[PDB]
């Protein structure tokens, strides 16, 4: 019934922006984190994109809280299937897993829903084809080639909409990248500091951008657009 | 290769409460039983606690449980996980 | 080495009450018989409570349930009936007779129906090649020989 | 058909066999014994420790991995006939800055070694790690001092093991070695 | 509010379900009395069969609960009837457990601490009734003790429950206000049931013949109900007095 | 929950190879309960600590496994205080049987106790005794543990309606004395007005140094 | 009947149903304890549901373990099946593994506990009764706590809960001294519950306990000199009435 | 419990943390410091024999409550058996985050089940460990946890952050945040005075002495000495 | 000699105990553990006694900070008994033995163990180990009443310096730990 | 749960339920117990050989229920159990009064939690035993008590007028066949005030003399003779 899973839909939108992208190669999940107040400790400020195994990483839009429990359900999965199936799990697989302990916690009374979206995203084990996946609250979930959840993704599905094309890929990672950090500097109106970057590649190759990297593509993307108005 | 009294053991309240259960069937009717059951269903569905290890208190006052202790009471020998085996 | 008996006025009889007119004779472990015994007279007790005194066939009865999981003698009086002996032998055989023994034809040998106390005690003493209860309408009353 | 051999020396663990586990990118474990029950525990405790190293962003040191297996040993043996089992566990403590051995026998009795070894492995092997071994060695004095220790083996078991195979722990993690 | 349809505490620390269950306890119309002898103890209940087609021999709230233990309710028969069933086998249940016959203090302890379960928690209603159980305790002699919907147990020197009882309550305060006692000081039980009846009368003020009562009596040995013909030997006796 | 079975299997197979099982203590000496005219009494031959409470008047001798003993006294001891304090009513020595037999039933006879069981409460004064397995026996004088057969002889020769408390003293330890082929007894009086009173003992450079701290 | 949680947040962040358990609390007969420099009092009044009542048959001042007692104000029904359960946990958590009974704090935490967990907990209550524990321990020494239906516990030198705790509170705060002695603080704990007590005040219509000395009278046995028994003591109705003549 | 645009039950556990005392933890460079205060006293309670806001976890932990403090020790004690069992599991004393996280899982099922209600508890985890130091966090009704370097939780918070924000400096000695502390706190609490028996302080401290961690939480004595120090009096 | 089966001896003097013990019997394993000021020697299997120095470890931590105060020696004694007693049905193979001075008396006191916990308690000495038929008639040889701490370390190590056998270097390799009411000194030998 | 009057709302709105129901009376005899129930037709399908409203128990004890169907036929089938189980255990047929405790407590267990409801369904059975004849009436409440006669189901007020003058006029009590007789009068005068639907009659009886102690249905010349008395009678 409407009277949690719509509302739980609503938390989802106050929470922020988070993003991901197929390349032809890779594919890249980017978040909006808020900004770090005067006296937090930011060495030990956690990843906001959280890897499952060394193949499959989650990023999430919603309640902090919520998430975490999530998150630690789909860690204890993907090595509990590894130990009974002597393989690594299908970002498929992790994502029915994920969706399934969404839709126990809808459906049964007494628990309320998850206030989370989660992206999940990953490539299957000896495999090449790019894996991106959206959880809903109501357990419903869907693969994407580009999707964003949170804060203001409308302003994002209208840039990856003009931007983006399925047919046409970015074909490298740098592109790929550029396109979401382009994307993400739509939704964070601060700098190269709010936005975190994670690029998932073949055979278990995850990266995660560090500050510095991220200001070289937010330095390229202003001084391109300021030829972009250099030029009338 | 177990020990001749483990299985005795492991289920003992169990089996001494039907026990109990088909002895009042059989003097009482289904009656005394099912109100029995029914009271204990209300208070182990209730009361879900899942950092309370002691078991209830109200728990002692229908097993008839006040002034009778054992070694289960003396050696008793995850909030998802609980949430989700409640439900 | 255990008997119990008919005569004209009740029966005669490691020897406990299940109730103040039944009585059971035990064999085997005294640990699950004293078990045994406890439950059936936690159980007539909780008969009397909802139904006044038992029959000596419903204690009996109640000994069939409890010792179903793993013989022994039981016998009673009652206002209406004469007294009687029940036996339930190596479990699930059940039979109602004037006289049991448990450890011989012997004893049918010079058993009689409807005896005297006098001859129903010496008659023991001798098969018994200690301790004996007799049950009748007037009373309970015990003995002892040796 | 069973060895389990290890040795410490400067700034490395040289373990060799014939199995073996990766449980960290600094820590392997080398077991021998029932080889139905042994291997499902190797998996069972890699499964363990690879869930702590994702949970936390971290390696967990030589001796909690090495306390963890002891301790999910004397659960497996309550309420079970105790199978036979032997484990070596070898890491590079990075805190410390130290290489670290470990062996686990069949009831969870945990003992901090220099050198160590099970199966057919008597007193022969000791001899000569007794008389050569020195806590000061290089990685290259440690390798050779294998290889007069399988040497040994190789005279006093004819029924050829197959050639063993020889994994290396120090400051940069694992290595596989070509011998 | 929401506070009256489950045991909850209203803004004046009220348990309004409890007080409710209180007024199930006058539903019956009848007054009950409990007096202590010497060696006795004595209950007197008014028995009311309104219309013809009741068989009045099946009309009862005398309960005997073990050989030497009984009560009697205030309150619906129903509920009346599922509080007799668990005092029977708790009185069964500890002659088990201890091996020795339910004491009267603490079998109205036992059901008292089940009757504050159903006072607390929400998905149980409180049973409608007052219990008052008597016997001859082989420590504490002649015993009468009451248990109340709200989970409450007391002894009493003597007891009344019903629509009347502060009438009948008065009535017996200033009996033993004037003779000093704790009790009525007669050395059988006839003569105890004559003065609870005498009292009844007085306080109710209705007269009664054998349809009208029903009486109890404990003693050293049982405790038994006085058949129809027994309560005419008592009425006579009063009628013989003067 | 409970006793634990953990190591079994493992223990036994660490005694088939070889590795001694420690034997656990056994109070395997005399121990007898002389009744007398107005109370009863209990005393213990202490050799190779044997007389436990379970409450103030009813008190207990042990024999068998000592772990045991003291293990299934202790749990009575506090299953009967708290029904004490339940009921107000002062502990009755027939509920303390009750609850040891039927948890050495429970255990059956796993759990080693041989137990006689002695007391006054407001019924009178009262002497039992428990086998190991639950069985229960009763009598005027009672003895259990190796030497039991020549105590029997002496207290069924010996003992006489109302023998006053100096006489069941003297009797309790001459029958525990007949138990011995000296070693002190101890005895504990229980007297139906009065408190009991427990007699105890009533039979009268080469190698070098290191520092360190801890 | 999902959804059934009592104890719920009000919007003003007060939990609203234990102010409604703190208001039955409010209304119960006064009790109050007092610690003195050798010793506890507690003391409280009895209120006759009608004088055929036996007053000897419900006792509200309690013994938990040999050395720690109890009184309550508020809901009856609630303190006496608390206190069962509190037996109960000094024997299962503390004696049958360390030899001992429990510290005052302790049995004052598992207790507070009990209260706690029917205030997280669905479909039930919280405990009507603001119970309190005055004991005795070796290290710790004399101690008096209050434990209120949200399962909080504090310690106290002298305190007052029920129908005149505030105007108890102000007299024990004008009589209380670093100095007391037992036999001071009873007079004081007297004269407290006089002013409450609108009754009769009599042995009969007061309760009164002190964990002070030990009583090797009230053992029940001799010969174990390792023993030294109880430290809570209830005083007879004649013992009330000899300090009452003289106050 | 049915959340609409946010989840009620959790915005009001929240509001009843800032009724509920004081309480303040500052990060130093050698050590951690916590302080709180406790609520409006009668004379006749007995604060000498008692921790109100303070409790130690184990030897390098260290919580600083503010809430409901019967709901507080529920947790306590669940915080001391799960790092005795790491302790006995990884013969390592707990790292700090994994508790504070432990402790953050538990608070956020009591807001996710409809039997249960949230705890209303806010605490401050100082503590040491090999991973990172010195590490001080926060925990809140809803089972979120944040890192900071000086947090205060309980009644006047924004005043004390706002003055936590301009006095405090990265390279601070704890005795600097001894002061630092006592001077947030008599600016803030709602008294006319602020004296001894109203404080408790706790500190973590390295030592010139060891290479191992020392946990003190002060005697009231110790607190008298630090007030007249600091020219509070 | 393998890791197991090593000895343990403890003995009281005036306001002093020693608890001693082998060291290594070849060429680092101890079987004398401390939670403040009380002291648990364990003979028996190398496993059970590091999951008892484990579990008392456990234990006694969640004790002091419960009670805000260490565990005094006869409660530890206590908890001894009544967590070998879980585990009736397959026990520890261990024979503990615990020293320690009461804080409130300062005064000595011992007791042993068996796999189940039933408890010696002693005025004079305790041992255990698999061997101690020898020891025993060593330490009722040497043990005088009321030693002061320098002459109780000496006839203790006496006593383990007589039942050591010959086959190894200083006597044999023990430690000695002398508990004293605010002292305690581990002296290895 | 509870209410203002100390009553349950629900069987409050339970015995609404029972006050709709069809009728049914039963009439205690020197010997035994008679029973007649009112068979409304509302179309010409219902099977009459299927069609039934006296159910037996124990075959011995005579069930004649009003109110809720499904609710009647679960106090059937566990006053069936109830019956047969104590028939396998003490070896004789259950006493009728014996059986209207264990069907009260049953009815009564359903009246204590939120979690259940009321049965919507008033009960009159009754038969002979070892001691004679007797009759009973079962409430939603678990009320229940031992009558001379009794009636429930929407001709209840004008059958209890009836059922009154039998027992004022009969004092000495009445036997088996003159009580057929009377009780096909009570039901067809309790008919007047529905007279606009069709009814037929279902009558039982279980004596000491006419069915030897067994429940039996009334058929043939005793029926038909019963028809042409009440006829006559209200005519």
């Amino acid at each position: 019934h409407i009277f949690q899973v719509e509302y739980a839909l609503e938390a989802v939108k106050r929470g922020t922006c988070a993003v991901g992208v197929k390349g032809k190669n890779c594919v890249v999940l980017g978040c909006e984190r808020r900004s770090t107040l005067k006296l937090q400790d930011t060495r030990i400020t956690p990843s906001k994109v959280s890897k499952i195994d060394s193949h499959v990483v989650l990023s999430f839009s919603g309640l902090n809280a919520d998430s975490r429990i999530l998150i630690e359900k789909a860690r204890v999965e993907a090595q509990s299937h590894r130990l009974t199936l002597e393989d690594p799990v299908t970002v498929e697989y992790l994502t029915r897993y994920v969706a399934g302990v969404q839709q126990r916690y809808t459906q049964s009374g007494g628990v309320r829903p998850f206030g989370v979206s989660t992206l999940i995203a990953g490539f299957d084990p000896r495999d090449d084809e790019p894996k991106l996946y959206q959880t809903e609250p109501s357990g419903i979930y869907s693969s994407w080639s580009a999707q964003t959840i949170g804060r203001n993704s409308k302003t994002v599905r209208e840039f990856l909409e003009k931007n983006y094309d399925r047919k046409e890929p970015p074909a490298t990672v740098e592109e790929c990248v550029k396109l979401t950090v382009r994307s993400l500097l739509e939704v964070v109106q601060t700098g190269a500091k709010n936005i975190e970057i994670t690029v998932v590649k073949p055979d278990s190759d995850i990266v995660a951008l560090s500050s510095e990297e991220i200001n070289q593509y937010v330095t390229q993307i202003e001084q391109e657009k300021q030829e972009q108005q250099e030029q009338d | 290769d177990r020990h001749p009294l483990e299985s005795t053991l492991k289920n003992w309240e169990t089996t001494q409460r039907q026990r109990q259960m088909e002895q009042y069937r059989q003097i009482f009717g289904i009656a005394e039983p099912m109100k029995r059951t029914m009271e204990m269903e209300i208070v182990n569905r209730t009361d879900f606690n899942p950092l309370s290890t002691n078991g209830s208190i109200h728990r002692d006052i229908l097993l008839n449980k006040e002034c009778s202790i054992d070694w289960e009471d003396v050696y008793p020998g995850d909030v998802h996980s609980k949430i989700e085996k409640q439900l | 080495s255990i008997m119990a008996v008919t005569f004209k006025d009740g029966v005669i009889l490691k020897l406990t009450r299940v109730h103040d007119k039944i009585w059971c004779c035990r064999s085997g472990s005294a640990a699950d018989t004293q078990a045994i015994a406890d439950i059936v007279q936690y159980h007539l007790e909780l008969y009397t409570s909802q139904y006044g005194t038992p029959s000596t066939e419903t204690a009996a009865s109640v000994f069939k349930e409890l010792c179903y999981e793993n013989g022994i003698i039981v016998a009673g009086y009652d206002d209406k009936n004469k007294g009687e002996v029940y036996t339930i032998p190596l479990g699930g055989s059940v039979h109602k007779l004037p006289y049991a023994i448990a450890g011989y034809g012997y004893c049918d040998k010079n058993f009689r129906e409807n005896m005297s106390k006098e001859e129903t005690v010496d008659f023991i003493k001798h098969s018994l090649s200690i301790r004996m209860v007799v049950l009748t309408a007037a009373g309970v009353e015990r003995l002892i020989f040796y | 058909m069973d060895i389990i051999l290890g040795i410490r020396v400067q700034d490395s663990v040289i373990l060799a066999s014939s199995k073996t586990r990766q449980l960290s990118p600094h820590t392997l474990m080398s077991f021998a014994g029932e080889a139905g029950d042994t291997v499902q525990f190797a998996e069972y405790i890699q499964a363990n420790i690879q869930l702590y190293s994702i949970r936390e962003d971290y390696e967990l040191s030589p001796q909690a991995v090495s306390s963890f297996v002891r301790q999910e040993l004397a659960k497996s043996i309550r309420s079970r006939r105790p199978y036979q089992v032997n484990v070596l566990i070898g890491g590079y403590d990075k805190k410390k800055n130290k290489p670290e051995l470990y062996q686990i026998d069949y009831l969870g009795t945990k003992v901090e070694l220099p050198y160590g070894a099970h199966g057919y492995s008597g007193f022969y092997t000791f001899s000569l790690l007794d008389h050569h071994y020195r806590p000061d060695m290089t990685t290259e004095e440690g390798l050779d001092l294998l290889k007069l220790c399988v040497q040994e083996l190789e005279k006093r078991m004819p029924m050829d093991f197959k050639g063993v195979i020889v994994k290396i722990v120090d400051k940069d993690g694992i290595r596989q070695v070509d011998d | 509010g929401y506070d009256r349809h489950i045991t909850i505490f209203s803004p004046e620390g009220r348990l309004y379900q409890v007080e409710y269950a209180f007024k199930a306890t006058n539903q019956t119309n009848i007054n009950s009395l409990a007096v202590r002898g010497k060696d006795c103890t004595v209950v007197i209940s008014q028995k009311k069969v309104p219309d013809k087609l009741l068989d009045p021999t099946t009309v009862s709230y005398i309960f005997c609960i073990s050989r030497t233990i009984g009560m009697v309710v205030n309150g619906p028969i129903p509920d009346a009837r599922n509080a007799a069933l668990r005092a029977k086998a708790e009185a069964a249940e500890f002659r088990y457990k201890y091996g020795y016959d339910m004491p009267c203090d603490v079998l109205a302890k036992r059901m008292a601490n089940l009757s504050q379960i159903y006072t607390q928690r929400a998905y149980m209603r409180p049973l409608g009734v007052i219990l008052t159980f008597v016997s001859v305790d082989e420590e504490l002699g002649p015993s009468i003790y009451k248990t109340d919907p709200a989970g409450y147990y007391v002894g009493y020197k003597a007891t009344a429950t019903g629509p009347k009882q502060q009438e009948i309550t008065t009535n017996l305060e200033n009996h033993f206000k004037k003779s000093k006692i704790d009790h009525i000081n007669e050395e059988s039980w006839e003569k105890v049931v004559e003065f609870a009846i005498t009292h009844m009368i007085d306080a109710l003020g209705t007269e009664f013949s054998k349809n009208d009562l029903e009486v109890g009596v404990a003693t050293k040995d049982k405790f038994f109900t006085l058949s129809a013909e027994n309560i005419e030997e008592r009425l006579v006796a009063i009628a013989e007095q003067d | 929950a409970g006793l634990s079975f953990d190591n079994y299997q493992r223990n036994n197979f660490l005694a088939e190879n070889s590795h001694t099982q420690p034997k656990a203590t056994s109070t395997g000496t005399t121990i007898v309960g002389v009744k007398f005219n107005n109370g009863v009494v209990i005393a213990a031959d202490t050799r190779s600590a044997k007389l436990h409470r379970i409450s103030p008047k009813i008190w207990c001798a042990g024999a068998g496994t000592a772990a045991d003993t003291e293990a299934v006294t202790q749990l009575i001891g506090s299953n009967i205080e708290l029904h004490s304090l339940y009921t107000s009513r002062e502990p009755r020595v027939v509920s303390a049987l009750q609850m040891l037999k039927q948890h050495l039933f429970k255990y059956q006879g796993h759990i080693g106790a041989y137990l006689i069981v002695a007391g006054v409460d407001p019924t009178g004064s009262h002497l039992f005794s428990i086998h190991a397995h639950g069985s229960t026996d009763v009598g005027y004088y009672l003895s259990l543990g190796s030497g039991s057969l020549a105590a029997m002889a002496v207290l069924e020769s010996h003992w006489k309606q109302d023998l006053t408390k100096e006489e069941a003293i003297k009797l309790a330890s001459d029958a525990i004395q007949a138990g011995i082929w000296g070693s002190n007894v101890d005895v504990c009086v229980m007297e139906i007005g009065k408190d009991a009173e427990y007699l105890r003992n009533y039979l009268t450079t080469t190698a070098v140094l290191k520092e360190s701290i801890v | 009947r999902y959804s059934f949680s009592l104890t719920t947040f009000s919007p003003s962040g007060k939990l609203g149903q234990i102010d409604y358990a703190l208001t039955a609390v409010k209304q119960g007969v006064t009790s109050l304890g007092i610690k003195a420099t050798n010793g506890v009092v507690i003391a409280t009044e009895k209120k006759s549901s009608s004088p055929l009542a036996m007053s000897e048959t419900l006792s509200k001042v309690s013994l938990l373990t040999p050395d720690i007692g109890a009184v309550y104000s508020g809901m009856g029904p609630d303190y006496r099946v608390l206190v069962d359960k509190s037996r109960k946990v000094a024997h299962t958590s503390y004696k049958r593994i360390y030899g001992e009974y429990p510290p005052t704090k302790l049995l004052v935490s598992e207790v507070a506990k009990i209260m706690q967990e029917a205030t997280q907990s669905g479909g039930v209550r919280p405990f009507g009764v603001s119970l309190l524990i005055a004991g005795h321990d070796e290290f710790n020494g004399f101690s008096l706590y209050q434990v209120d239906p949200s399962g909080s516990y504090f310690p106290w030198k002298a305190t007052a809960i029920g129908k005149g705790s505030v105007a108890a509170k102000t007299f024990l705060e004008k009589r209380w001294n670093d100095e007391l002695e037992l036999e001071d603080a009873i007079h004081i704990a007297l004269l407290t519950l006089k002013e409450s007590v609108e009754g009769e005040f009599n042995g009969d219509t007061i309760e009164l306990a002190i964990i002070g000395d030990e009583n090797p009278d009230l053992l029940g046995y001799t010969g174990i000199p390792t023993d030294k028994g109880p430290r809570f003591r209830k005083l007879t109705s004649q013992e009330i009435n000899d300090r009452l003549e003289a106050l | 419990f049915s959340p609409e645009g946010r989840l009620y039950q959790v915005e009001y556990a929240l509001e009843s943390i800032s009724h509920a005392g004081t309480a303040i933890g500052i990060m130093a460079s050698d050590g951690i410091v916590l302080a709180a205060e406790r609520k409006v006293t009668s004379t006749l309670l007995e604060q000498d024999t008692s921790t109100e806001k303070l409790y130690k976890l184990n030897d390098k932990i260290a919580v600083a409550v503010a809430g409901l403090t019967a709901d507080a020790e529920i947790l306590i004690n669940t915080a001391r058996i799960h790092a005795q069992n790491y302790l006995k599991t990884y013969n390592e004393d707990i790292p700090v985050e994994i508790l504070v996280r432990r402790l953050s899982d538990i608070k956020q099922g009591y807001t996710q089940h409809g039997g249960l209600r949230p705890f209303g508890v806010s605490f401050i985890y100082a503590g040491y460990d090999d991973r990172y130091g010195y590490q001080l966090y926060t925990s809140n009704p809803s089972g979120n946890y944040t890192g900071w370097k000086a947090i205060s939780v309980g009644a006047n918070t924004s005043a004390a952050q706002t003055l936590l924000q301009m006095d405090y400096k990265d390279d601070m000695k704890v005795d600097d945040a001894i002061e630092l502390a006592l001077k947030t706190l008599s600016k803030t609490t709602d008294s006319s005075a602020l004296t001894y028996d109203r404080l408790e302080f706790a500190t973590i401290r390295k030592g010139a002495n060891d290479g191992e961690v020392y946990q003190k939480i002060f005697k009231p004595q110790e607190i008298k000495d630090i007030l007249v120090k600091t020219g509070i009096t | 000699s393998s890791i197991n089966g090593g000895i343990v001896v403890a003995m009281t003097g005036k306001d002093c105990v020693a608890i001693a013990c082998d060291l290594r019997l070849g060429s680092k394993f101890e079987k004398i553990f401390h939670y403040g000021h009380v002291f648990l020697g364990i003979t028996g299997l190398a496993t059970d006694v590091t999951t008892l120095n484990e579990m008392f470890r456990y234990k006694t931590n969640l004790y002091k900070l419960k009670e805000e105060r260490a565990i005094e020696p006869e409660t530890f004694t206590q908890l001894v008994s009544s967590s070998l007693y879980e585990r009736r049905f397959g026990p520890y193979f261990v024979g503990p033995v615990v020293a320690g001075i009461n804080s409130k008396s300062g005064k000595p006191f011992i007791a042993g163990f068996d796999l189940i916990g039933c408890i010696d308690e002693a005025k004079d000495f305790i041992v255990s180990g698999t061997a101690s038929d020898q020891l025993f008639g060593m330490c009722e040889s040497l043990y005088e009443p009321n030693l002061e701490p320098e002459d109780l370390f000496e006839t203790i190590s006496q006593a383990l310096l007589n039942a050591a056998d010959r086959d190894a270097l200083s006597g044999w390799g023990a430690v000695v730990y002398i508990i004293k009411k605010d002292e305690v000194v581990k002296r290895y030998l | 749960v509870f209410s203002p009057d100390g009553r349950n709302f629900q069987v409050e709105y339970a015995v609404k339920a029972v006050e709709n129901g069809t009728t049914s009376i039963g009439i205690k005899c020197n010997d035994g117990v008679v029973f007649a129930v009112e068979k409304l037709i509302t179309s010409k399908l219902l099977v009459p050989q299927k069609n039934v409203k006296i159910q037996v128990v124990d075959r011995h004890i005579g069930c004649v229920y009003s109110g809720l169907i499904p609710d009647g036929r679960h106090l059937v089938n566990r006053g069936r159990e109830e019956a047969a189980s104590f028939k396998k255990l003490y070896k004789t047929p259950i006493p009728i009064p014996a059986f209207a405790d264990r069907l009260g407590q049953y009815v009564q267990a359903h009246t204590l939690y939120n979690s259940v409801r009321p049965f919507g369904v008033s009960t009159i059975f009754g038969g002979v035993d070892k001691n004679g004849a007797h009759l009973y009436m079962l409430e939603p409440s678990g009320s229940y008590w031992g009558y001379k006669g009794a009636a429930t189901g929407k001709g209840r007020q004008s059958a209890k007028a009836e059922l009154e003058k039998l027992v004022d006029h009969h004092p000495e009590g009445l036997s088996a066949r003159e009580a057929v007789k009377q009780a096909a009068k009570i039901i067809y005068l309790a008919h007047e005030d529905n007279k606009e639907k069709d009814f037929e009659l279902e009558i039982s009886w279980c004596s000491l003399s006419e069915t030897n102690g067994l429940h039996k249905f009334v058929k043939g010349d005793l029926l038909q003779e019963a028809i042409d008395f009440a006829q006559k009678e209200i005519n």
